[PDB]
């Protein structure tokens, strides 16, 4: 908790999907790649595939849903993505309307809608920023030229190969259906 | 290698985690982990460590509002335990500073200082009688006061005021005094 930390990028540096559809971007997404500052690869134990479904309110929020596998059960988490100044932006917590002191904040960088995204995560604790960033997939599997694309953005970043992490895919939990 | 069977949550803030559990008995047991991890996209944030017969340790320095996993792992020479993980999501911050000031035989004001740069959605405040628990009132103010006077009191009767804090249906740990009226 005392351990240095590779500094969270400047925000010019995770730009926005642009004219960001968040009636596009709803719906079930797989999290096919991981990678954060505080993220490193640990082969002996490694870290499961998880889905997160966004459903998009009326409120113009998202209700997202992790579902992961964990202890011999599934796992249900649901938060409130709140929109912040520019589409493609999110706030969680209470500090809102107060930009660069926000306790939890979302960017979508860049996503096709149907095929894959790319989104930006910084959060802080213990007056230290955590950074981390998925690469969503519509499936399990993504080609190898979206998985390179994502390991590039990452170093851009300023995050080495250790800190980059490719999940591997299970049946348990994370293909239920459900309506909407 | 055992688990625990009994962690739980205690002393939730809103920027801290308490724990408590019973430790196991074992000369094989030499501590336990402490992992701390941002919920939903699993972002961790610390480990730490505690000795075999430690049944307590409290996480600091969260951001309120906020969803965390928090798991404790039993640890032997060599090996370890399949983790324990629960989530808890930390504390509405509550307001601070309750003084009581303007007092009338009939009416007094309340006044606390809001938790700063917090959006909340409404403040709450509860007063009644001492000796009649039962007869309570709640006024909801707007997030924006910082007081409110209350009227038509009883003279002479000491009340207990409470002030939460609201963020949607989420509300603060009461900040609570009690100021009695005049005659």
């Amino acid at each position: 908790s005392t351990s240095d930390l590779i500094p969270a990028p400047p925000l010019s540096k995770v730009p926005l999907q642009q004219n960001f559809q968040d009636n596009q971007f709803h719906g079930k997404w797989y999290v096919v790649g991981e990678a954060g500052n505080s993220l490193l690869r640990e082969d002996k134990d490694p870290r499961k595939m998880y889905a997160t479904i966004y459903e998009l309110k009326e409120d113009k929020s998202y209700n997202v849903t992790s579902v992961r596998f964990r202890s011999k059960k599934c796992h249900y988490l649901i938060r409130t993505f709140v929109p912040g100044s520019q589409p493609g932006e999110f706030t969680l917590g209470l500090i809102k309307s107060k930009p660069g002191h926000t306790s939890f904040l979302v960017r979508v960088v860049s996503t096709n809608y149907n095929q894959h995204a790319m989104v930006f995560f910084k959060t802080v604790a213990q007056n230290r920023e955590y950074f981390f960033i998925t690469l969503y997939g519509r499936t399990k599997e993504l080609t190898s030229e979206l998985k390179e694309n994502f390991i590039r953005f990452s170093k851009s970043l300023g995050l080495p190969e250790n800190h980059i992490v490719f999940p591997v895919p299970i049946d348990q939990c994370i293909d239920g259906s459900a309506w909407s | 290698v055992p688990q625990l069977t009994d962690l739980s949550f205690v002393d939730i803030t809103d920027s801290s985690i308490g724990l408590r559990w019973t430790p196991l008995n074992s000369s094989t047991i030499i501590g336990y982990r402490i992992t701390v991890v941002a919920a939903g996209e699993g972002i961790p944030i610390f480990e730490d460590f505690v000795d075999s017969s430690v049944g307590y340790y409290t996480v600091t320095g969260l951001e309120p509002g906020i969803d965390y996993d928090i798991s404790v792992i039993t640890l032997i020479n060599g090996g370890e335990s399949a983790p324990t993980t629960l989530t808890q999501q930390t504390a509405v911050p509550p307001p601070t500073d309750l003084r009581f000031t303007n007092i009338g035989p009939d009416t007094m004001r309340v006044t606390w200082a809001p938790p700063p740069s917090i959006d909340l959605t409404n403040f709450l405040v509860r007063y009644s009688p001492v000796k009649n628990e039962e007869d309570v009132a709640e006024l909801s103010i707007s997030p924006s006061d910082n007081a409110v006077v209350l009227t038509n009191l009883l003279p002479g009767t000491e009340y207990v005021v409470s002030v939460s804090s609201v963020y949607e249906q989420h509300e603060s740990t009461p900040l609570r005094g009690r100021q009695k009226t005049g005659s």
